[PDB]
RNA sequence: CUAAUAGGGAACGUGAGCUGGGUUUAGACCGUCGUGAGACAGGUUAGUUUUACCCUACUGAUGAUGUGUUGUUGCCAUGGU
RNA sequence: AAUGCCUCGUCAUCUAAUUAGUGACGCGCAUGAAGGAUGAACGAGAUUCCCACUGUCCCUACCUACUAUCCAGCGAAACCACAGCCAAGGGAACGGGCUUGGCGGAAUCAGCGGGGAAAGAAGACCCUGUUGAGCUUGACUCUAGUCUGGCACGGUGAAG
RNA sequence: CAGGGGAAUCCGACUGUUUAAUUAAAACAAAGCAUCGCGAAGGCCCGCGGCGGGUGUUGACGCGAUGUGAUUUCUGCCCA
RNA sequence: CCCCGCGGACGCUACGCCGCGACGAGUAGGAGGGCCGCUGCGGUGAGCCUUGAAGCCUAGGGCGCGGGCCCGGGUGGAGCCGCCGCAGGUGCAGAUCUUGGUGGUAGUAGCAAAUAUUCAAACGAGAACUUUGAAGGCCGAAGUGGAGAAGGGUUCCAUGU
RNA sequence: UGGGCCACUUUUGGUAAGCAGAACUGGCGCUGCGGGAUGAACCGAACGCCGGGUUAAGGCGCCCGAUGCCGACGCUCAUCA
RNA sequence: CGACCUGGGUAUAGGGGCGAAAGACUAAUCGAACCAUCUAGUAGCUGGUUCCCUCCGAAGUUUCCCUCAGGAUAGCUGGC
RNA sequence: CGGCGACGUCGGCUACCCACCCGACCCGUCUUGAAACACGGACCAAGGAGUCUAACACGUGCGCGAGUCGGGGGCUCGCACGAAAGCCGCCGUGGCGCAAUGAAGGUGAAGGCCGGCGCGCUCGCCGGCCGAGGUGGGAUCCCGAGGCCUCUCCAGUCCGCCGAGGGCGCACCACCGGCCCGUCUCGCCCGCCGCGCCGGGGAGGUGGAGCACGAGCGCACGUGUUAGGACCCGAAAGAUGG
RNA sequence: GGGGACCGUCCCCCGACCGGCGACCGGCCGCCGCCGGGCGCAUUUCCACCGCGGCGGUGCGCCGCGACCGGCUCCGGGACG
RNA sequence: CGCGACCUCAGAUCAGACGUGGCGACCCGCUGAAUUUAAGCAUAUUAGUCAGCGGAGGAGAAGAAACUAACCAGGAUUCCCUCAGUAACGGCGAGUGAACAGGGAAGAGCCCAGCGCCGAAUCCCCGCCCCGCGGCGGGGCGCGGGACAUGUGGCGUACGGAAGACCCGCUCCCCGGCGCCGCUCGUGGGGGGCCCAAGUCCUUCUGAUCGAGGCCCAGCCCGUGGACGGUGUGAGGCCGGUAGCGGCCCCCGGCGCGCCGGGCCCGGGUCUUCCCGGAGUCGGGUUGCUUGGGAAUGCAGCCCAAAGCGGGUGGUAAACUCCAUCUAAGGCUAAAUACCGGCACGAGACCGAUAGUCAACAAGUACCGUAAGGGAAAGUUGAAAAGAACUUUGAAGAGAGAGUUCAAGAGGGCGUGAAACCGUUAAGAGGUAAACGGGUGGGGUCCGCGCAGUCCGCCCGGAGGAUUCAACCCGGCGGCGGGUCCGGCCGUGUCGGCGGCCCGGCGGAUCUUUCCCGC
């Protein structure tokens, strides 16, 4: 809605609000990020460290998909399976432990943030970190790995 | 000029963009029209299925999304050869066939060929001249039973197999899996000048007594 | 020559007053400088000087206000000198 | 000297008087040899003097034609914040307006060139702009064309 | 109808030409003088290109490129 | 334990109403409010209107700090407005602004290059300028004469206005 | 916004400057009002629209509000006060 | 009477022509014609920038910048 | 409490003309400073200049919320409105968020207390519990001795208010610890189908846009910056083709 | 591949207790109120007129005057320490 | 030294055909800047863009891998979403910048050369006859010509192919008509023509009315039609239309059946024996350009110049090695996609005559320039011309009367008719240019139903009317309360689950035939 913008309130004030001495000009200063080393440098210092100049490796034809692994923490694991088989896991007799497999939900790699409730349970993942790893066995689970 | 705190914007408008501008003011007369040739095709063939010939199960190629089954082009020749298909009649009866697709595996190459043979079981053929049937089927239910079916024949179907809880075995508890991984992964990496080496060494065994 | 040939101001008074000799465009010559284009409070020669009918100022010319109209003869405030 | 700053150089001549002219001199700021120095004829070329001539002047006057002027008819434009009497003051340091004083009398005509820092043009001088253009050059970077080497078209025989 | 004249100095030899719309000149041109390139598979020049084109329907007493500027008289030294 | 009285103002769009105290300059600039204003859209006003809409004019009556608004009178002759939301090509004194129109200047400058006109008559409402006659002059054959090229294109010729 | 400027005092260059350059506070810029005749900066005082009272700085012959007090004490005559 | 004047027909076209040379002329345009387009070219520079009331209210300083008529930055401001 | 009221008067500070006293220079603009001898403006009418797209940032409103979002597609008599609206859920592919760190190979965020033991060697095997530590502030909330009452007292029956002290402490802030990734220094252990130039672990500093019981996503509005003709008008120029 | 069992949400019912009839409603009662029709037909009630009537409120068509009270202010007398 | 065949050339107004030029919005092939940004500027950017040249079609181009990948693999082209402002390029500055995978729209595949086999099996032209005409085809005939072994046709093309045997299946194609369907389709398939509801009812407004009241029976009439336009207003019913799987008529196209004319001619599986490919091309060097492509993405020039268990690709140059993947240097192909030009339509929160196209109108017109080219201004009487008869002054323009009209205070550039500016009339004023702020005063035009100046509540008094005032009776309706007095309830639990996978659903990453269909 332009009706409810400056320029209503700006009709009969001469400068519009730029101001009678620097008035309003095409581009002082420059055009884009003009002079970014030279008369904008103390900016781009102050709010875009690292901005200038080049730093590692660089890799012709990067492929995303190959780097596609996302993770699930430990606190989140048992959200991939049904409420039904929580309980029911925890109230067995048995030494039955449900299977988990993070690969089925969407998530490749397990890793370890957080802290499991106390009943063992079967992970399956491409790959576990270190941590997430010794989580699993301390509450009597078992991690296996596919492909 | 920057002003503040910000970001570095890179804008791509310094190219005359807006003599190449594409409005979408014509997409709601597009989706009728292809709706209207969608309904037209539907009807042109009439028993014939609306979405077309029947598409192979396909694994999707990346390691992002080889756990996802999609529709392929067409069945290999290698799937119609053991079901008993000719490449050039199945294009007649609907069967989607792709020449350039090869089975690296049998489960691939065997869950097509079941996918074949169960809609060559599905299939209603009418006889080319309908006063006389040689070997289409049966009158009786290609009256009755005729009808066009709609959506994609037989969708792809991403199946989970339901793993039964059990107990953990000792054998289980004891594998190592971060270890496991981090070994098969110098394993792979050193495995070409472990090689050498071990070859660099054999060839100081053969004259190490001279 | 004369009594004397005093010094100055007025947008270094005064160019819709003039003139255009000088400076100070474009042509050109000389000297010096510069590789050169070219330069020179150096010299020289040739080089368009536009408009007032407006307001005021001033100069003159009719008139205007008050003594009823109109005329003759007069006085002198003031200004110039 | 169209070339000399000092310089109105010095001497002679021309005049009553000459920063002018001519003649002469020359340590010539900074003359000079394809251009130097002369020399008739010529020149809408620059300069000095003389005779004659004259309103150039002393020193202005008179006359003629066409205007201007007045009238009948016809009939613009430039320009215009508002306007239009001065002295001083202060003020963006030169006012028509403001302050203090002088004062101020309708509507006009022919003139006039003091003012309106009059009009005409977004100063051409000067400076600034990370604005140009014409031109020049061992400025930077190139380039047509040219010179040279190589490969190909590109072959057949001999002396080496 | 229809030249004022004379004595000189400077520049340009002369006649010619020139900035239409501020400069007619001492400027340009000029004849004369000097130098340079070239014998054609060439000199100079045009051309995006063709063994294209101009000089050239030409050939050194000719074409092309410069400087100086009639006549007279001279044109000195320096190739770092 | 109201009752001879059966009764007892207003209020409180709560985005409303009421009380008390202090305070009030403003360029550039910022913010808020606007029942200020323009045009169009969705709703709403059982809205207005040929028994007179819009627009315009007005020594008419008023309201608001103000932007503005309402009403009377006239003109006009077919449409228009209030409120809740929505959306803008939405408000002018300037820009040597754009287009159009109009002033002062001003009945002014001016209608002054090439010697020159005059008398009578005719037609005609009307004659300095037309036509005829008479007279005085000019071009003076390198013409103000007689014919062409280029260019123009009907300007040629009659009659009429 | 990133042209500042002015005044008391301190203060550098300069003969000096309504010059140039600093320090401190205030001001003008952005500010009207009373007074200084007049005036960006001085003195008083800062401002919604008004009535009454009183002041500031400054004034009270007349212009022009207020001494039209029987004001006090002296000084001073200028033919540029 | 001549490097004379002039009509018509031809040829040379824009970084090109043509020039007895003045940067002259090339359709009132020439130290690079005219027409259309790129193009609403860019401008740290000049000019303008449209209703009301209420509240708050500055800076011409720091640092860096081919920076000195401009920006960035801190400061001063307003709003939430 | 008085006077006066219809063809002459009564009231109307507004509005029309005139007079007088006081005050009062022409606006706009640049500027330290304009009435300026600084520029633009003779007059009137109509037109006339911060817009739209995209991308960010922050604030505000709305829905859902560790999720959120169908915008592309498809399904619905194919269409007055309707080019709308509705629906999809194996259309959520995907985007953004839910994990960071390193150039990279890669790695990748849980502690506290109670016990027996090696030697409770700054320490390794377990048990049990609770589930992101602690200090100082901290709105709010909780307990609360003692008070406040009645026509009066020996003696409590029900709750209300004030209340010194004490307690649990939100968000947030300061600080001290802890955890993840990079990199240094020191050092000793552990694992095995690959006994390796293999893999893992510790302590102490330090680099990170991290963790430490999520806050995001979508839509709308406002402001600010930027690329676009970019608030409007304005070159001298450059190029292409005639 | 089906078909089953179980679990989670549901469903309409067969039934009781629980809080209430609620802003989800009806029937009965009780109280109250209103309306219509009778009765009541006049010391009641109601309607309109008159008084230059009284009490209240608002306000006087215009132009004026006075009085006391209170707030602020400027002055003047008298007396006491 | 002649005549023939062939080859390579030439002429013809030879017989019969074809191309040229225009448009050019979209598309294809080239060529190709500078303004601009970088606060200067040269690489870069602008941009493979403007301008320039060529060539098409209703689309074009592309296109069935010398691909993507590195996976558990996908599988022609084109378009959308995303990937992604990412990988990368870049005075690594300003800036630039894809692809794969994933999800969709659409979906379609094929043909030669070569290698071989088949008595050239092949093709064009010319005469004759028949069936036809409707774009000129079919059949038969010709000791009729020509092309062609310097290679036509059939089979066949990497997905392998061919030929022989053995076995199995006889299975059935495409073309033009005769008559008729289902009537072609979301209810016609398309094109054209002509038609189809209901007030001009009563009273009134007006110049005119389409306005305003009314139209008993639940209401004037129709409504599958209340879109729109016209008509003297403002109309669902006055008219045209509008709605309708409404009617009639005319014309044209592909769809099934029986027949006709002719073609039409073996397909699959196993085994055996054979056969298998595009060269001044690839690739390499270099140069220039281009790209995100970075020790070089693509394109091109020049030089070099291949191979056949070969060649290409595998995003860092090179050697060795394994592996993966495709098979270049020949060709065709619909759909999804594009469209500021054209034909014909529909619509709009757009503009409303200085706006909107330059152009609402005899507009690319008038006009300007030698030319290239530049390029306006300009809408409105009235319902109807009913466009002022006639009289009179004047030479006429122009007037005064008269007349039409509702209105000419609408009179042919005529709706309304502002401001600036001007004329006249009226009032007031006038030597400090006007104009302005504050304060009064005078005059004037108007306003105030101004002109003897409020209203109304109670009570008192006077003089009159009317019922009926209260209280009781009957009926109706409301408000409030009631152990639920009685229901119907509702909220929360509470049990048998009688109740559902037959006699109720939807879900679950919960368990199973140990009763049932594929290994
Ligand atoms: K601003
Ligand atoms: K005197
Ligand atoms: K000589
Ligand atoms: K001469
Ligand atoms: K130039
Ligand atoms: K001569
Ligand atoms: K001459
Ligand atoms: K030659
Ligand atoms: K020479
Ligand atoms: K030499
Ligand atoms: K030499
Ligand atoms: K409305
Ligand atoms: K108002
Ligand atoms: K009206
Ligand atoms: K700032
Ligand atoms: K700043
Ligand atoms: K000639
Ligand atoms: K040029
Ligand atoms: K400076
Ligand atoms: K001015
Ligand atoms: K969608
Ligand atoms: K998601
Ligand atoms: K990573
Ligand atoms: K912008
Ligand atoms: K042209
Ligand atoms: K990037
Ligand atoms: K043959
Ligand atoms: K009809
Ligand atoms: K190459
Ligand atoms: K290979
Ligand atoms: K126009
Ligand atoms: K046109
Ligand atoms: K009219
Ligand atoms: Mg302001
Ligand atoms: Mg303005
Ligand atoms: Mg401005
Ligand atoms: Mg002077
Ligand atoms: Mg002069
Ligand atoms: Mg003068
Ligand atoms: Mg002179
Ligand atoms: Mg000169
Ligand atoms: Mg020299
Ligand atoms: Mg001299
Ligand atoms: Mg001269
Ligand atoms: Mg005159
Ligand atoms: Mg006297
Ligand atoms: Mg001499
Ligand atoms: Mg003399
Ligand atoms: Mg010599
Ligand atoms: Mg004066
Ligand atoms: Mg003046
Ligand atoms: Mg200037
Ligand atoms: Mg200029
Ligand atoms: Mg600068
Ligand atoms: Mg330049
Ligand atoms: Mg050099
Ligand atoms: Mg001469
Ligand atoms: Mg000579
Ligand atoms: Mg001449
Ligand atoms: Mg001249
Ligand atoms: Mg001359
Ligand atoms: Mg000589
Ligand atoms: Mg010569
Ligand atoms: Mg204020
Ligand atoms: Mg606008
Ligand atoms: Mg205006
Ligand atoms: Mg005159
Ligand atoms: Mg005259
Ligand atoms: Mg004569
Ligand atoms: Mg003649
Ligand atoms: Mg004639
Ligand atoms: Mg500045
Ligand atoms: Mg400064
Ligand atoms: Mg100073
Ligand atoms: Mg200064
Ligand atoms: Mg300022
Ligand atoms: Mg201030
Ligand atoms: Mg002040
Ligand atoms: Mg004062
Ligand atoms: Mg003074
Ligand atoms: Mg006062
Ligand atoms: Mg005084
Ligand atoms: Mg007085
Ligand atoms: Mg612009
Ligand atoms: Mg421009
Ligand atoms: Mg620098
Ligand atoms: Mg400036
Ligand atoms: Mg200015
Ligand atoms: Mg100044
Ligand atoms: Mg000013
Ligand atoms: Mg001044
Ligand atoms: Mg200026
Ligand atoms: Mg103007
Ligand atoms: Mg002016
Ligand atoms: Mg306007
Ligand atoms: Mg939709
Ligand atoms: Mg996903
Ligand atoms: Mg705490
Ligand atoms: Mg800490
Ligand atoms: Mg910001
Ligand atoms: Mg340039
Ligand atoms: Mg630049
Ligand atoms: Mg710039
Ligand atoms: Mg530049
Ligand atoms: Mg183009
Ligand atoms: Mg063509
Ligand atoms: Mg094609
Ligand atoms: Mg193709
Ligand atoms: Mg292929
Ligand atoms: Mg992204
Ligand atoms: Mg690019
Ligand atoms: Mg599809
Ligand atoms: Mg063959
Ligand atoms: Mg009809
Ligand atoms: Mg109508
Ligand atoms: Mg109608
Ligand atoms: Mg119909
Ligand atoms: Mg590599
Ligand atoms: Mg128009
Ligand atoms: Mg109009
Ligand atoms: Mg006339
Ligand atoms: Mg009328
Ligand atoms: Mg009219
Ligand atoms: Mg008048």
């Amino acid at each position: 809605p332009s009706r409810l913008r400056k320029t209503r309130k700006l009709r009969g004030h001469v400068s519009h609000g730029h101001g009678r001495i620097g008035k309003h000009r095409k581009h002082p200063g420059g055009r884009g990020n003009a002079g970014g080393l030279h008369h904008h440098r103390i900016n781009f210092d102050k709010y875009h460290p690292g901005y200038f100049g080049k730093v590692g490796m660089k890799h012709y034809h990067l492929k995303r998909n190959q780097s596609f692994c996302p993770t699930v923490n430990l606190d989140k694991l048992w959200t991939l399976v049904s409420e039904q088989t929580r309980v029911n896991a925890a109230k067995n007799k048995t030494g039955a432990a449900p299977i988990i497999d993070v690969v089925r939900s969407g998530y490749y790699k397990v890793l370890g943030k957080g802290k499991l409730p106390k009943q063992p349970v079967i992970v399956k993942a491409k790959f576990f970190s270190r941590r997430a790893e010794e989580k699993i066995k301390s509450v009597g689970g078992a991690c296996v790995l596919v492909a | 000029a920057p002003s503040r705190n910000g970001m570095v914007l890179k804008p791509h408008f310094h190219k005359d963009w807006q003599r190449r501008v594409a409005t979408w003011f014509n997409q709601p007369a597009r989706k009728i029209r292809r709706r209207k040739a969608r309904q037209a095709k539907a009807r042109r063939i009439a028993p014939r299925p609306a979405s077309g010939p029947i598409r192979p199960i396909v694994r999707c190629p990346t390691v992002r999304y080889h756990t996802k089954v999609r529709a392929g082009r067409g069945f290999s020749l290698e799937e119609l050869r053991v079901a008993g298909i000719h490449k050039k009649v199945a294009r007649t009866i609907g069967i989607s066939v792709d020449p350039r697709r090869r089975n690296k595996s049998t489960e691939s190459l065997q869950a097509n060929v079941q996918r074949l043979k169960e809609y060559r079981s599905k299939l209603i053929l009418f006889p080319r001249k309908p006063s006389a049937p040689k070997k289409g089927d049966s009158s009786a239910e290609e009256l009755k039973l005729a009808t066009q079916l709609t959506g994609p024949v037989m969708p792809v179907r991403n199946v989970y197999k339901k793993e039964k809880a059990r107990v953990i075995t000792e054998e289980e508890k004891n594998f190592k899996a971060f270890a496991s991984l981090r070994m098969a992964r110098a394993n792979a990496r050193l495995f070409g000048i472990r090689a050498k080496r071990a070859k660099e060494a054999a060839e100081q065994d053969v004259e190490k007594k001279k």
